[PDB]
């Protein structure tokens, strides 16, 4: 964190609850997508989706 | 302990009432009194005397409601009898 | 909860005996140095658990100047402890300064308390 | 306790699901089911696994529906009260080979083959143990070992005397995907399938674990910094003593 | 005055959590109490949510827990949190108790606080026993059998008490159903006992690492300790999450994944880890009645400490000998646990008997002797004559 | 000082039930509170002992209660005590609330005490509802269906809330098992609210029948009120025993002796007697949403009393018009209950609607209008110029 | 409020400690201090306090118990091995 970067968004005030809650909602979405993508990529070839791609009946 | 908010009641020695003076009370030990034999004649006349002062406050409202109930109940019994079928069809729809 | 009267009785017996003294004092000196209370600016008497009637009587009778000084040593020690450091060497309590300043007040209170208890339970032999 | 009584320690194999970031190999779960069906199912039940759970894990909805319908289950009696049967459905649980314990024991020389739904979690050693047991039957017991009639020797089993004989032999199964059905390949596959049967939440649990540990680690570090800031005034506090003038 | 002080309900909150004067020097060891409060909350909440999907009937119990593991959304999280949470509850409690032992927290004027603590310890052990029985795995049935049989040692009426506890001829349906009902109840009794614990604590306040008065330099609980407690709350959650999500069955026993069988006690039977030290103590006595009495005595002996500690200073911080023996006691307790995890064989039997002697000797001989000696050393080590 | 005062635990007992300064004139109406505490204890104890033999699974629930009635030693006593105890809990609570209404107990400085009481009333009704569902008889299934459906009236998310509460397509296994878990929990929440109720009562003490200050003449709780409360404790037990042993099913519904059937709602369906007045209020509104809103408002309207009572004196003892209308309100409540026990037919529909209007009018119109008139009457009836 | 028993701790303004005089304390706002930009390196020489000064009190007892454990464990392993059969029968029965 850089002082001037923080000041451009909040000046010398702490972050208010309203903004904290709003940020938590955004965090939840972005964080989940990022983790899931990294996790599925790390296990590529082992997932059912990957197996179903080749295997069939 | 922390300072707590004052109320309208204290405790023994500082109950929160006005200063008392000029009043003298007297009492006698329960052990020195007649073995609770002064019940009848001294409480049978007072009993019902208290309720003679209160019964109308209870009885009138009770009477209004009991009669309102009985009237509706009797009307319902009539509406569902053979003789009330005509009026039942009228008031039901 | 061993009384200071009992502690002194055993200790004095050791100090008065040339044999026991030369044998115990050195180990006691090492014990005290290892205890490390002097490095926090404290004297042993500052360490005595005070939540009892004898100690409260002792502390109440302790002269003002010494009471203020004891207060400072205690506060300073708490501050040093919370910072997880020891005081600068020059501020350490020196062996010569580790004096039993409260002990006499404690022994006096214990003697008085002991006498009251004996007097409260005296038997009369007619 | 002797070595024989304890049982030979099961070595650590390189299971692809070992490790905090690893999911099960689903191609292995799939082959494992086939080994279970064509070999193990003759003596072992899998009572805690509902057909529906295989969907999207090792098979398609269509494949599981066809598998379920190959078995018959009790249906509600007809209008006359007469009992009747019906083909299995996705909601049904995989059926066992025996109708009761007495029948199971009768078909296995008095021994009762345990349900395998939780076998991986119900044994010390887990996957390593199951695998080692299945591939650890020697042609003959060690010299001096008196083996009771109807019993078999397996060093990995406590006491060395087990009621189940070796059942995996090369090529006894023909894998749909063309994988060589060696005894070790089949043992590796059923064990993976059985691990999934015991812990179907495995893949999702580890994924949630990554999210949870990251958030908590950050919270922990953040809390330390916040704590230090709030305490900075007290921590750097300074005291000075000036002995008061004697008068009070 | 401020509303937080004026209001009838808020004043209690302010008194215990906001304005409570805390000794400025208490270290992180003083954070275990808040962690124990967190543990109780975790257990009660996860427990209640799981109770909604549990059946106590002996034929349905094990399967209902599997239903929670398999069918209930996030059910495995609830169960692993509850199971591992229980283990963490005991680890933190042992640390909380060890902290008290080290700093002489049990000494006057906090004897009542300590005694209430011992009661909470007993209730927590009983609660965990009842909960473990509810799973109805092999360890559940046999643990229920052995533990209830402990009372058969009571002369004359022992067997009757056991039959009463069972509700039959052995651990059966009535036993499991009553154990679940009781498992639900005790946590609330513990909560009530914690309130009593906090009340005893509040009148004298916390002790500190120096063992001396904290009256000359206090700081408010709010902010300082509220934020300091947060550090360990997060560390606790982090560590618990590592077990819950990455190694959920490490603290448990594989045998409990096998349904209870009244006809077979597995050779691999072992009590839950937090009970191992007491288990070893019982096994060390080659007699039914004395083994039982001795084990219960291992908990009750905690009550003699305020009387056997003859020291004139509170705590071990400035005591060379006391610090040495405290750690002898700690590692001896761990050894007892390790012995409990072993079979009854040479030389574990003698080791257990010696460790058992050391456990009791600590409270009854070591503490009083060493403390008396230290009192004298402090005296002769400075005084002239 | 005396040990009862110095000890941290006994000092609470002493302040609340031994030395607590009571107004010398409080009459027998002030005994209902202790009776409510007794009821709560009776319910929790009989409930825990029955829980030991109960199975919540929808297929086993009804039969497990029959098992309690038939196989459990004294089981029928536990069950009849718990069931008749619940009815008594409500009758006494109604009397406790009515006393408060009559004597202006809801007035400042006791608004907080009153509000906590309203919360307790809501929790108690909810608890009784959950317990009734546990029997899983015909009334249990349909009461569970209707009451959970009350939430379907919430716009947009209503149906989702109901499906969530059910844990399925309809009232089924998931529902009964969670209802039992919750039935076990709420009584403990009620106990905690009772503690909060008592704390609020303690800071101002009880009021009295004269409505004036009790500070000039107090007498200790101990002996006087301890023994006066005992009189009603025995009367309460005597009457409860008459029902439990001689007429145990009089207060219940025969349909609850019929196992729940998801396909048939009996024509004879009727809510538990203590819920009848509220049931009548809901039925009085020919709209789904407004009916549900109005019914909950019937409980919440109790909260407006400290504000609508414009009188300068506390209580009805010396108020002619207020006394009359208080009894109009009481019998109107009984009538509402009678209407609830009747079919939706002429002329009961209109009667119920009028009685519903009267119920609300009392708090919103009658009390403020009458209290204002009375203030003026007291003024012009003595002052002159 | 009812009379309550004396303890060894009071509250703000009357904590129960001795009268304080002659001590002056100084502090600076956390906002005016360096943003904790000196955690490591500056607190590494002070670290290991609970180590260098406390490790022996922990280490010696730990070493005693660990070696006692290892010794007994190795012996048990010997007793149950083929070579230990004769000694096992001796010490066991
Ligand atoms: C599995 C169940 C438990 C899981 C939850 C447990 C969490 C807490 C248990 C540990 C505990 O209570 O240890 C307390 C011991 C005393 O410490 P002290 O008061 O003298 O500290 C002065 C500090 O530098 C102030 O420093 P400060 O406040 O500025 O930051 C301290 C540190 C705190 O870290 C923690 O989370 C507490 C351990 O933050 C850091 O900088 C660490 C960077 C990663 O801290 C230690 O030095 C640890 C000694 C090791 C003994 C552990 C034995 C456990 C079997
Ligand atoms: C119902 C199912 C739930 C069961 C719970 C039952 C609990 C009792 C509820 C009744 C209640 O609270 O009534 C209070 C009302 C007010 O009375 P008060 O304070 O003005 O009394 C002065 C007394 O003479 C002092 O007199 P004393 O103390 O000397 O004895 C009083 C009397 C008390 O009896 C009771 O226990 C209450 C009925 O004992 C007797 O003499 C009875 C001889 C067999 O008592 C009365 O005076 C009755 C007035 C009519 C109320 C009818 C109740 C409506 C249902
Ligand atoms: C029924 C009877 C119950 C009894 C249970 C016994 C407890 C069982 C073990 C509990 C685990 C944790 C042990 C707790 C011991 C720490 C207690 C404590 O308060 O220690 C304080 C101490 C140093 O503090 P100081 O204030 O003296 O430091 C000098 C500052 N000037 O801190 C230190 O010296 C450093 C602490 C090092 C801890 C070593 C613990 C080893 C535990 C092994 C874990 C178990 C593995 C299976
Ligand atoms: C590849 C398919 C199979 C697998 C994965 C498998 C796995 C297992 C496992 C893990 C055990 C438990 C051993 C223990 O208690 O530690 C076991 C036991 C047993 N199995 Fe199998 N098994 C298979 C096939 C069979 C077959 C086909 C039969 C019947 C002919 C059989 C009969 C038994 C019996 C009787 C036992 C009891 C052993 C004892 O307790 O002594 N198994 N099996
Ligand atoms: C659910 C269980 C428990 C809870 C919630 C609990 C909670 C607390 C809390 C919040 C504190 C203050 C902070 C601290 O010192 O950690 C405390 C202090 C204390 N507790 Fe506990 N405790 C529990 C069990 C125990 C047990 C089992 C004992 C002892 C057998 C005990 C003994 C003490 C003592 C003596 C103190 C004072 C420590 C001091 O200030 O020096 N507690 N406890
Ligand atoms: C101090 C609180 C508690 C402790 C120490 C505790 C401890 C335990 C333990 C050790 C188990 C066995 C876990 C396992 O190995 O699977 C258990 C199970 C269980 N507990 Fe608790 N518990 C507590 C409170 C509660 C409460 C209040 C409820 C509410 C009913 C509850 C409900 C259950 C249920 C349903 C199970 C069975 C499922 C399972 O095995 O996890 N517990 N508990
Ligand atoms: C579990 C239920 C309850 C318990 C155990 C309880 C207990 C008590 C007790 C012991 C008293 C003092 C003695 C008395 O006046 O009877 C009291 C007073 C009072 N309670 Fe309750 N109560 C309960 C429910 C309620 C409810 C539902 C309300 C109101 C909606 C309420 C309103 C009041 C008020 C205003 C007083 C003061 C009476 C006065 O002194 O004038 N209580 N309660
Ligand atoms: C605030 C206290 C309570 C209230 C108002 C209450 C009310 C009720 C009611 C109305 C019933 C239905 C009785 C019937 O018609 O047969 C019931 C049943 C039941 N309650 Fe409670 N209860 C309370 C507390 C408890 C507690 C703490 C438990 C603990 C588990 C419990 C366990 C049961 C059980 C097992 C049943 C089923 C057996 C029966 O029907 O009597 N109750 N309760
Ligand atoms: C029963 C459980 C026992 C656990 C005890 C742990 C105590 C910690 C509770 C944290 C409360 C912090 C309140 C701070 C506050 O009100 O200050 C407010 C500021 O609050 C904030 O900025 C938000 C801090 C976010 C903390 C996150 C809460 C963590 C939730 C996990 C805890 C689970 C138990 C006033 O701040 P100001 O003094 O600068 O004006
Ligand atoms: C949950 C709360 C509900 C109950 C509220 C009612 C409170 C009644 C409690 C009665 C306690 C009486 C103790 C008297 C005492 O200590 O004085 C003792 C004397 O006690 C006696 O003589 C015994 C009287 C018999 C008590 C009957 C037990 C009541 C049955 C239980 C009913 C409740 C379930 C001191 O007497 P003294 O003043 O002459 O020296
Ligand atoms: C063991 C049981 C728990 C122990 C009880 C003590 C601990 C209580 C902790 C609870 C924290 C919650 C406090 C919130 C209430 C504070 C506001 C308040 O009391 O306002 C009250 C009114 O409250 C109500 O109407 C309902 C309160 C219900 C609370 C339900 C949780 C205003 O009261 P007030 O103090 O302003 O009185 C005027 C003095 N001139
Ligand atoms: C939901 C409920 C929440 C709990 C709210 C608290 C309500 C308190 C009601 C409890 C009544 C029972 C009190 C009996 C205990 C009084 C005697 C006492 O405190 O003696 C204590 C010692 O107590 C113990 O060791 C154990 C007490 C455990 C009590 C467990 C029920 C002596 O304490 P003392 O006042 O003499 O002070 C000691 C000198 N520093
Ligand atoms: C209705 C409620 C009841 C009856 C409550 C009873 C509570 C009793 C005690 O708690 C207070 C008790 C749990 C406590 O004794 C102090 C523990 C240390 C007991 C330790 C304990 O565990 C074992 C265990 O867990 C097992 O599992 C498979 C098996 C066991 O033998 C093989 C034992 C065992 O031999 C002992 C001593
Ligand atoms: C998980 C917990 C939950 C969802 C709790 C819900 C609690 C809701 C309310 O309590 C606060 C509620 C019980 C309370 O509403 C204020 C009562 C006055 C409702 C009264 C009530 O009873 C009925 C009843 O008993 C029946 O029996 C067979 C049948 C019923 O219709 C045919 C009713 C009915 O039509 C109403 C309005």
């Amino acid at each position: 964190s850089f002082s001037s970067l923080y000041k451009t968004f909040f000046k010398r005030n702490a972050v208010f609850v309203g903004t904290i809650f709003a940020g938590a909602f955004v965090f939840q979405t972005v964080f989940d997508t990022a983790i899931t993508s990294w996790y599925e990529n790390h296990n590529k070839g082992k997932l059912w989706k990957d197996v179903k791609a080749r295997i069939a009946a | 302990g922390p300072p707590s908010g004052k109320t309208y009641m204290g405790w023994w020695g500082h109950m929160g009432g006005p200063k008392q003076k000029g009043i003298t009370s007297y009492a006698v030990s329960p052990y020195a009194q007649k073995p609770l034999q002064g019940i009848f004649h001294n409480a049978v006349f007072n009993s019902f005397r208290r309720f003679k002062s209160q019964f109308l406050y209870v009885l009138i409202p009770a009477g209004i409601y009991w009669y309102w109930w009985k009237n509706g109940n009797e009307y319902n019994e009539f509406l569902y009898s053979k003789a009330g079928r005509e009026e039942l069809e009228r008031v039901n729809v | 909860p061993q009384s200071f009267t009992s502690i002194a009785r055993i200790g004095d017996y050791i100090l008065k005996s040339p044999v026991l003294s030369k044998l115990c004092v050195p180990v006691a000196n090492q014990f005290i140095n290892l205890a490390g209370y002097k490095k926090l600016g404290l004297k042993f008497d500052d360490l005595i658990a005070e939540e009892n009637p004898i100690m409260q009587t002792a502390l109440r009778r302790l002269p003002e100047d010494e009471s203020y000084a004891r207060a400072y040593r205690i506060i300073r020690a708490h501050q040093t402890e919370l910072t997880h450091h020891l005081l600068p060497r020059n501020e350490w309590i020196k062996a010569q300064e580790d004096v039993p300043y409260l002990l006499p007040y404690i022994l006096e209170a214990e003697a008085a308390a002991k006498e009251k208890d004996e007097l409260d339970n005296i038997e009369v032999s007619k | 306790m002797t070595a024989a009584e304890h049982g030979l320690h099961a070595p650590a194999y390189a299971w692809s699901h070992n490790g905090p970031f690893e999911t099960f190999d689903h191609a292995s779960i799939r082959r494992g089911y086939q080994v279970y069906r064509e070999v193990c199912a003759a003596c072992h039940s899998l009572d805690r696994v509902a057909w529906r759970t295989l969907v999207g894990v090792s098979h398609t909805n269509e494949e599981v529906r066809n598998m379920a319908e190959e078995f018959e289950y009790d249906d509600e009696p007809d209008e006359q009260g007469n009992p009747k049967k019906r083909p299995g459905k996705l909601s049904d649980y995989i059926p066992g080979p025996y109708p009761n314990e007495q029948a199971a024991r009768a078909a296995n020389q008095g021994a009762l083959p345990p349900d395998l739904s939780l076998i991986v979690k119900a044994r010390h050693g887990g996957c390593d143990y199951i695998f080692s047991l299945l591939t650890g039957y020697p042609d003959e017991p060690p010299a001096g070992v008196a083996l009771p009639p109807g019993s078999n020797y397996n060093p990995y089993f406590p006491g060395g005397s087990i009621a189940m004989a070796r059942v995996l032999f090369d090529d006894m199964v023909e894998y749909e995907d063309g994988t060589p059905a060696t005894t070790s390949q089949m043992a590796k596959d059923v064990t993976t399938f059985l691990n999934w049967c015991a812990e179907p939440e495995h893949d999702e649990r580890k994924r949630l674990g990554l999210k949870t540990v990251i958030i908590l680690s950050s919270l922990y570090l953040l809390s330390i910094w916040v704590k230090k800031f709030k305490w900075a005034g007290i921590k750097t506090r300074k005291f000075v003593f000036n002995p008061p003038k004697p008068r009070k | 005055m401020a509303f937080r002080k004026s209001n009838v309900y808020l004043s209690l909150v302010n008194s215990y959590i906001i304005d409570s004067p805390q000794p400025s020097s208490i270290n992180y060891w003083w954070n275990m109490g808040s962690l124990l409060g967190l543990c109780l909350v975790i257990q009660i909440v996860t427990g209640i949510f799981m109770a909604m999907h549990y059946s106590s009937n002996i034929e349905l119990a094990f399967s209902s827990v599997e239903h929670i593991m398999r069918d209930v959304h996030n059910g495995y999280i609830l169960r692993y949190l509850h199971a591992n949470g229980a283990s963490f509850f005991f680890m933190v409690m042992f640390m909380h108790m060890a902290k008290g032992l080290y700093y002489g927290s049990y000494r006057s004027p906090r004897v009542t606080l300590w005694n209430v603590g011992v009661i909470i310890f007993i209730l927590t052990i009983a609660t965990a026993f009842l909960g473990y029985c509810c799973v109805y795995g092999q360890m559940s049935h046999w643990g229920a059998t052995v533990i209830t049989n402990l009372f058969s040692a009571i002369p004359f009426v022992g067997n009757d008490i056991v039959s009463w506890l069972w509700g039959g001829f052995s651990v059966s349906n009535p036993t499991i159903q009553r154990f679940f009902a009781l498992h639900y109840l005790v946590p609330f009794i513990i909560a009530a006992m914690v309130i009593m614990h906090l009340m005893a604590l509040h009148i004298h306040g916390s002790s500190n690492p120096l063992g001396i008065t904290g009256n000359l330099d206090r700081i408010p609980m709010h902010s300082y300790f509220i934020f300091k407690d947060l550090v360990t709350v997060f560390l606790f959650m982090l560590i618990l999450a590592l077990f819950v999500f990455y190694s959920p069955n490490t603290l448990g026993h594989p045998d409990n994944y096998i349904p209870g069988n009244p006809l077979v006690t597995p050779a691999s039977i072992v009590p839950e880890w937090y009970l191992l030290p007491f288990y070893a103590i019982l096994r060390s006595i080659p007699d039914k009645l004395l083994g039982v009495i001795t084990m219960f005595a291992a908990i009750l002996v905690l009550l003699v400490l305020p009387f056997t500690d003859r020291s004139v200073v509170r705590g071990n911080t400035f005591k060379v000998l006391s610090k040495f023996f405290f750690f002898i006691f700690v590692f001896n307790f761990v050894l007892l646990g390790q012995i409990g995890a072993c079979h009854v064989e040479v030389p574990y039997v003698l080791m257990g008997q010696i460790a058992t002697f050391i456990y009791f000797a600590y409270f009854l001989i070591i503490v009083p002797v060493i403390s008396t000696i230290e009192n004298v050393l402090f005296y002769i080590g400075r005084v002239n004559k």
